[PDB]
């Protein structure tokens, strides 16, 4: 299980 | 790697949101999630907060917690419950979304001023109230002020400026505890029962995240103020893509808790809080903000079996500002609220509070607030038409 997260200008900053 | 460590607190909350609108646990679920976290933003408030090149701290172990919010739609774009605190496990305890310590004064102006111009106890800013010996409505328990004096008559504007105490109970017991109590619940703010003592206190009986307040709530709260008196629910996420392809989008719906004229006077009143009262250290010459300040204190038994000085001492120290754009809510303390916070410490929230909205602020052109039709000036204190 894989979840990828963004800030709000929708670049990663993190996966789970 | 896996997340940035200053990410923690934020990304605790994300997963949280994400569980009770959704369901679904995004750590055993496959999912695209979308914040409203400012990175930027995020980064510069944790050098403020572990670093010296902001804040002169008394010690590593002072703690501080607060949250930062974008009063037109709720959004919370940074946020950090600790400092110096490396004690890696993840999604930890987050003590800016925790309501167990007491916001103090901080609760006065949504608590009782708030809901007396909405409600028509008081007309105007100049309104004069009474700073006098004064007990708990039914119990003759006196109210005391911080200096255990009394100023007498003094206007709205300057009890709230010098945050006594009195006028703050006294107000309460005018407004009435049920709608004082309805009209939190229009912030997001609410109590098991409510009881006087709540008039300059957060401290309930019950301890749930729901019950009392915290660096998340105490912004969105005072988000109100500053758009006009519209209260919006706290957002972490905006939008979540699942593994198949449909999507979902968080709504930030707004809904007026109090009148725009309610709104324009509290701010009125709170600037001078920056200006000549208790919230001077968060004060900034080219910054329309308004904002209060807290204290917490120590019960009998603390101050004589385990507070060591004589030195003005707290377990907490509070201060919620908010400029036209942006609403912010700080805690300072240590974890065990038998440390107190002394003389340097206690200047803590209030400086944390001044960084942060300096580098958020000094960029763009800030506008000031417009009185609003149904009010007027007169000096120094605004009036209903
Ligand atoms: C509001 O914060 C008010 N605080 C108090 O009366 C309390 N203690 O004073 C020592 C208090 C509130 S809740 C609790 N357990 N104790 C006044 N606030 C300030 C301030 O800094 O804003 C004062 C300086 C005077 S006391
Ligand atoms: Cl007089
Ligand atoms: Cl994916
Ligand atoms: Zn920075
Ligand atoms: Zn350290
Ligand atoms: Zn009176
Ligand atoms: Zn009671
Ligand atoms: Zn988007």
């Amino acid at each position: 299980t894989s979840s990828k997260i963004y800030d709000n200008k929708n670049q990663l900053i993190a996966d789970l | 790697s896996n997340y940035p460590a200053y990410m923690d607190n934020y990304l605790k909350e994300v997963i949280n949101q994400v569980e009770e609108e959704t369901g679904y646990n995004l750590l055993t679920t496959g999912m695209d999630v979308y914040t409203n976290v400012d990175q930027e933003a995020q980064k510069h408030l944790w050098d403020i907060y572990n670093t010296d090149e902001y804040v002169a701290y008394p010690d590593d172990e002072l703690q501080v917690a607060s949250t930062i919010v974008d009063v037109s739609n709720g959004k919370v774009i940074a946020q950090l419950g600790a400092r110096h605190q490396s004690s890696n496990v993840s999604f930890g305890i987050n003590q800016a979304v925790e309501t167990n310590r007491d916001w103090g004064s901080t609760m006065k102006p949504i608590t009782d001023y708030a809901p007396a111009l909405e409600y028509g106890v008081y007309e105007s800013t100049a309104t004069i109230v009474h700073d006098e010996p004064y007990n708990y409505p039914g119990t003759n328990t006196p109210v005391y002020n911080w200096d255990r004096g009394y100023f007498g008559n003094i206007t709205l504007q300057y009890a709230l400026q010098q945050s006594r105490n009195v006028p703050a109970v006294e107000t309460l017991n005018k407004v009435g505890l049920n709608r004082a109590k309805t009209f939190l619940n229009g912030l997001g703010i609410d109590y098991p029962s409510i009881h006087y003592s709540n008039a300059i206190s957060s401290n309930t009986t019950e301890s749930d995240k729901k019950y009392g307040a915290s660096s998340e709530k105490m912004a969105a709260a005072y988000a109100a103020f500053a758009n006009g008196g519209t209260y919006y629910k706290p957002m972490y996420i905006h939008k979540v893509v699942f593994s198949d392809g449909s999507e979902k989008e968080f709504s930030n719906v707004g809904t007026r808790a109090m009148k725009e004229t309610t709104a324009y006077m509290m701010t009125d009143m709170m600037k001078t809080v920056l200006t000549y009262g208790t919230g001077r250290n968060a004060y900034l010459a080219w910054l329309p903000q308004a904002g209060k300040t807290g204290t917490s204190n120590y019960t009998d038994e603390e101050i004589e079996n385990h507070i060591k000085t004589s030195q003005f001492v707290a377990p907490d120290e509070l201060f919620a500002g908010y400029t036209r754009k942006y609403s912010m809510a700080v805690w300072t303390g240590y974890s065990n609220r038998l440390t107190p916070l002394v003389g340097n410490g206690l200047t803590v929230a209030a400086k944390v509070y001044r960084s942060m909205m300096t580098y958020l602020s000094e960029g763009s052109n800030p506008e000031d607030w417009n009185i609003p039709e149904g009010l007027y000036r007169n000096g120094e204190f605004v009036f209903k038409n």
